[PDB]
RNA sequence: AAGGCGGCCCCCUGGACGAAGACUGACGCUCAGGUGCGAAAGCGUGGGGAGCAAACAGGAUUAGAUACCCUGGUAGUCCACGCCGUAAACGAUGUCGACUUGGAGGUUGUGCCCUUGAGGCGUGGCUUCCGGAGCUAACGCGUUAAGUCGACCGCCUGGGGA
């Protein structure tokens, strides 16, 4: 249902340094949290979100 | 039969060779009973971080429904060609026909 | 404790 | 003798020593000053006051280029992280950018053994 | 185990109808073709001892199913052992 | 199954669980020998080599420093091919089934419902912390039992010698 292409949803789920916010802060479901984790790692290979705030 | 989403990016200096690579790879898939569901050209796109010392990468998004014959050959000619700098395939759950959010916003 | 265990070997008297 | 007007401060902050280095935006070094040669040795070297005079002395050797807008790149978990930035403003500069550039490996190499005391 | 066309065919091969899928002779054929499917896999993948546990489970499962038909009706037992190439 | 297992993607492949029915008809449980898997170190052959690091080199420490601490550093750590089969290999609880008040949760499904919100009501699989009766030497366990019972197997008989 969730997908890696809608990066605006992924912008709400990362930090300014590209770090993945856990479900403790956002309060999302744990089923989506494993799905959101692998969805960002797909976008991390395709140069869609930065790794760190270094570059 | 499996359902693949094929993501491959093109070197920005050879962006005019993109419609040649579309129809040459299509005839090999559809001849061996391979379906097609999505073929969307995006043009150049700004990178989140630089790769191969370049910027403004060309993006082509695909959905190919085809058996395991083309999955052997097409990943080798991506590594054989120097225009494709990144190749990525993935298995999906079903044959899907839906526009990307990049096309729906641009 | 099992009776069927003591069929194979009885209780070893020291 | 030359005009750049764009400073970059790759400052280092280790547990033993704090190193202030001014450079440009294109890697060409402009000057450095360490807390070891600032009259601070050993336990006196690992003091935040040693980073207060190291930033000011390194700034005194880069005013020949007429630098007014500088960038601060903080590298290291060592003490003195605050005393070296306030010393840049006391040297008559316009502080623009402050950025943590501390290297964080993604479990690349194996760390050394513990130091049990 | 297999695909839908390979599963439903062998049930129709050895069963009396399409509903004859729970019997013992069908269950032997599901394990016989699967071990025959895994002949070329474990030759190349001898370091895969975790999938070997699933292989040896189906070997022990088929042996227990051959012992049930052998102790009840040896007429159907002698048919299936040569029709699938058993007894070695 | 356990030791264990963590970038992403493809290929091959294993089990577990849920829903709706259909189907075989006790086909089952258990396990001496036997069989296979099995942390890391180490061993054999051939590669590989960053970082870490036995032995060892050097400097402090000290009565001496062999260790601690620091600067280096071989074997090893890496891969293929074998062998070795030992651990505080621990949930310090062998496997299987049946029942016996319950909560706070987590994970994973499914069924129904002004869908009137990711909700309401149930209902299975997995898992943790509390706790009644009961049990236990206490500690604690307590519907995942160390409660009440059955099926089978392993093992112990003062400490040391060992
Ligand atoms: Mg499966
Ligand atoms: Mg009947
Ligand atoms: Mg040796
Ligand atoms: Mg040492
Ligand atoms: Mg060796
Ligand atoms: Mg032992
Ligand atoms: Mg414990
Ligand atoms: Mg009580
Ligand atoms: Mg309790
Ligand atoms: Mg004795």
């Amino acid at each position: 249902e969730i997908d890696y292409k809608d990066i605006a949803t992924l912008k709400n789920y990362i930090t300014e340094s590209g770090k993945i916010v856990p479900s403790r802060i956002t309060g999302t479901r744990a089923k989506y949290q494993r799905q959101l984790a692998r969805a960002i790692k797909r976008a991390r290979y395709l140069s869609l979100l930065p790794y760190t705030d270094r570059h | 039969m499996r359902h693949y989403e094929i993501v491959f990016m093109v070197h920005p200096d050879q962006s005019e060779q993109v419609p040649g690579m579309i129809e040459r790879y299509t005839a090999a898939i559809t001849g061996a009973e391979g379906k097609i569901h999505r073929l969307e050209d995006w043009g150049r796109r700004q990178l989140a971080y630089p790769i191969n010392k370049l910027h403004k990468a060309h993006y082509v998004l695909m959905n190919v429904e085809a058996p395991q014959e083309v999955i052997d050959e097409l990943e080798t000619t991506f590594r054989f060609n120097d225009a494709v700098i990144r190749s990525m395939v993935m298995r999906t759950k079903h044959a899907v026909t839906e526009a990307s959010p990049m096309v729906k916003a641009k | 404790a099992t009776v069927n265990q003591l069929v194979r070997k009885p209780r070893a008297r020291k | 003798r030359k005009q750049v007007s764009d400073g970059v401060a790759h400052i280092h902050a280790s547990f033993n020593n704090t190193i202030v280095t001014i450079t440009d935006r294109q890697g060409n070094a402009l000057g450095w000053a360490t807390a070891g040669g600032s009259g601070f040795r050993g336990s006196r070297k690992s003091t935040p006051f040693a980073a207060q005079v190291a930033a000011e002395r390194c700034a005194d050797a880069v005013k020949e280029y007429g630098i007014k807008n500088l960038e601060v790149m903080v590298k290291g978990p060592g003490p003195g992280r605050e005393s070296t930035i306030r010393a840049l403003n006391a040297a008559g500069f316009r502080i623009t950018n402050i950025t943590d550039v501390t290297p964080i490996p993604h479990n690349g190499c194996r760390p050394p053994k513990k130091r049990r005391v | 185990s297999l695909s839908t066309e390979a599963t439903a065919k062998i049930v129709s091969e050895f069963g009396r109808d399409a509903n004859d899928t729970g019997s013992t002779e069908v269950q032997v054929a599901l394990l016989t073709a699967q071990i025959n499917h895994l002949q070329g896999h474990f030759a190349e993948h001898k370091k895969d001892h975790h999938s070997r546990r699933g292989l040896l489970r189906m070997v022990s499962q088929r042996r227990k199913l051959l012992d049930y038909l052998k102790r009840k009706d040896v007429a159907r037992y002698t048919q299936l052992i040569e029709r699938l190439g058993l007894r070695r």
